RNA sequence: UUGACCUCAAAUCAGGUAGGAGUACCCGCUGAACUUAAGCAUAUCAAUAAGCGGAGGAAAAGAAACCAACCGGGAUUGCCUUAGUAACGGCGAGUGAAGCGGCAAAAGCUCAAAUUUGAAAUCUGGUACCUUCGGUGCCCGAGUUGUAAUUUGGAGAGGG
RNA sequence: GUUCUUUGUAAAGUGCCUUCGAAGAGUCGAGUUGUUUGGGAAUGCAGCUCUAAGUGGGUGGUAAAUUCCAUCUAAAGCUAA
């Protein structure tokens, strides 16, 4: 239904995979975390975004 | 002896262009008097002078064209070296020498060693 | 692991689910040209295992090959020979329709190289195939040395010389005593075994 | 949910934009020099006995012109070298592999003093 | 990589054929030096 | 009305490629008859010559859905032998191969089918620079209907 | 042989225990027709019809049924002498 589809994608809008804009900006801090804290890829918060790929979702 | 080869190399671009009409006119004069008497071997020695000046213009004019395209790709086709059709096609040395990730890892890890028998 | 499903599902060609698609597909292909651009591989599982990589440079064409036998081009049926080879209408040709599919497609686009082919559909009059081709002059295939061999000049018009999967099968080159007439080339083995080798010193 | 009205019963390609040319390099680098200049058109005047007597009466000059040249390219090359205008040009192909051209200058000049000043008379 | 062994004395001969071989060869280090070793043209000739 | 997806197109759009020639060797397709049978219809000539498509300095084949049954061997190719042999054949004329053995040369391998999913890490193109058969920076695009890494069966993958 | 980087917290190989281990479909194969083969109740190929399987499939070249054994993995691809 129109209502269900709108509600479904509205939840999707709150969970988006990272684009090149944020993908570039993190690696500065991630390298900074590597340079300063030497963190094992745990400085950034856990991802909760939607998934993609037919061979992946299956 | 007509004209020489390297003397007019130092000549400017405009001066060489005016040199043709100087040679070109006197050819029109040598034709006029060649019919008058059945001997004129001097026409050959300077008809090879008009060709020499024409050749020097091109070698100087192509150099300026070539210098314009230095540094950048996609130079004019005739400036590109001829080779043969097959050599111009196929793989460049970078393309042929490229190796995949997995095979390269094997190569450094396990090269072919040298050995012999002494005892 | 979403590729094991398309394989096994496609193996049940006579199933009711497939029977609906094939009748729809055959109509779609018929209304198009004999040879045309296949924008997307209809069988990603088959192409992926045949060497196709869904990346920049690979293109697909769809071809309809006429179905039947090879009637001799002799005029009015006359053969002008012994009463042995007097038959015209009942000769079967020596290469599969798959080989002709590559020939008619690999010749239309000479700038490409034929990699493989597979069966997609068929009907009473035609046999449909989709041919996977590679471009060796594209910089993507020029690099990525996994597929550099297609750029070598020795692979020029592979299907014309029967070097593809169907080519190696149509001429029957395989290991085993079942293949002795054609094991290293039918003509080469004949010439090697039918010849007089005379040494300097006649033993 | 809307369809454009179609006055015609046939379909045609809409006229798209024909993009211009913008090559990354010149076609043949330096352009070729003038293949037929004012001087290669006129190679050598004809000095035969029958041609010579046409100079004095009709004021007509005779040259062994280039084959590729035409009366448009003859009427201009001669007037740039000898600074004389041309009333008309008549041109025939000689049976020996060359081309002949009769150039009749206007009445303001005569060919006698023009033929000898270039050398042939 | 496509043949299997089913005899002990054939396995013993091949195992003995490798132990003796490794003790009669020198492997040139990757670092350097490794002077000339007067190569032998045939390997099977030295081991009949 | 606006903005995306898929398919089909247009240009003297940017960059490329193919046609022909030679064919002596090589890869296939197609393909006779004279002749032999002291006639002639199967047969032989011949899976030849002519005709057609396709490449290289070599081509092809090539790491077994192999040969063997032996105390088994072990990619392919070529020579001697097997062998005028098994077998085929109006069982007539005629045709007629392979294993093993010795030698020459010796070389291996690679994909698909596995979620990297706390990271599309992949690629072309354009632009700018340069220690310019290439590398770096930036930006439109291909791409998850799948691109890199990881394994291809001799194995190998996930954990300790 | 001499030379400047040391590319790297990156990559590769070895023992032990457990759990898995994906491997190619109008294809394999069968009938029939034609051709070829030395291939003989069918050597290979091709056309049409039928058309799968998983401790499965092919082969073990006189057919067939029942029951064992040996052998390798097809229907994808590259490679000099």
């Amino acid at each position: 239904d129109r209502n269900t589809a709108a509600e479904t994608f509205k939840l999707f809008n709150k969970y988006r995979p990272e684009t090149a804009a944020e993908k570039k900006e993190r690696l500065t801090k991630e390298a900074a975390a590597v340079a300063e804290g030497k963190s094992k890829q745990d400085a950034s918060p856990k991802p909760y975004a939607v998934k993609y790929g037919l061979n992946h979702v299956v | 002896a007509g004209v020489k080869a390297y003397e007019l190399r130092t000549k400017s671009k405009e001066q060489l262009a005016s040199q043709l009409v100087d040679l070109k006119k006197e050819l029109a004069e040598l034709k006029v008097q060649k019919l008058s008497r059945p001997s004129l071997p001097k026409i050959k020695t300077v008809r090879k002078s008009i060709a020499c000046v024409l050749t020097v213009i091109n070698e100087q004019q192509r150099e300026a064209v070539r210098q314009l395209y230095k540094g950048k790709k996609y130079q004019p086709k005739d400036l590109r070296a001829k080779k043969t059709r097959a050599l111009r096609r196929a793989l460049t040395k970078f393309e042929a020498s490229q190796v995949t990730e997995k095979q390269r890892k094997k190569q450094i890890a396990f090269p072919q060693r040298k050995y012999a028998i002494k005892a | 692991g979403a590729y094991k499903y398309l394989e096994e599902l496609q193996r049940k060609k006579q199933s009711d689910v497939l029977r609906f698609l094939q009748r729809v597909r055959v109509w779609e292909y018929r209304q198009k040209n004999v040879i045309h651009r296949a924008a997307r591989p209809t069988r990603p599982d088959k192409a992926r295992r045949l060497g196709y990589k869904a990346k920049q440079g690979f293109v697909i064409y769809r071809v309809r090959v006429r179905r039947g036998n090879r009637k001799r081009p002799v005029p009015k049926g006359a053969t002008y020979g012994k009463p042995t080879n007097q038959g015209v209408n009942e000769l079967k040709y020596q290469r599969s329709l798959r080989a002709t599919a590559e020939e008619r497609v690999g010749r239309r686009a000479a700038n490409l190289r034929v990699l493989n082919s597979y069966w997609v559909n068929q009907d009473s009059t035609y046999k449909y195939f989709e041919v996977i081709l590679v471009d060796p002059q594209h910089k993507a295939i020029r690099r990525d040395a996994r597929y550099n061999w297609i750029c070598d000049p020795v692979h020029k018009h592979r299907e014309a010389r029967g070097l593809t999967a169907t080519g190696k099968k149509s001429r029957g080159i395989n290991k085993g005593h079942k293949f002795n007439n054609t094991k290293a080339g039918r003509r080469k083995t004949w010439k090697r075994q039918n010849t007089l080798s005379l040494w300097r010193y006649r033993k | 949910k809307a369809l454009k009205v179609r006055t015609s019963a046939t379909f045609r390609l809409p006229k798209t934009l024909k993009l211009a040319r913008a090559p990354k390099y010149a076609s043949k680098a330096v352009p070729h020099y003038n293949r037929l200049d004012s001087y290669k058109v006129i190679e050598q005047p004809i000095t035969s006995e029958t041609a010579m007597k046409k100079v004095e009466d009709g004021n007509i000059l005779v040259f062994q012109v280039s084959m590729k040249a035409n009366k448009y390219q003859i009427k201009k090359a001669v007037k740039e070298l000898y600074e004389v205008d041309v009333l008309k040009v008549n041109t025939l192909v000689r049976p020996n592999g060359t081309k002949k051209a009769y150039v009749r200058l206007t009445a303001d000049y005569d060919a006698l003093d023009i033929a000898n000043r270039i050398g042939y008379i | 990589h496509r043949r299997q062994n089913r005899n002990q004395e054939i396995f013993d001969a091949n195992v003995q054929r490798l132990k003796e071989y490794q003790s009669k060869i020198i492997v040139f280090p990757r670092n350097g030096k490794a002077p000339e070793a007067e190569q032998v043209l045939s390997a099977a000739a030295t081991f009949p």
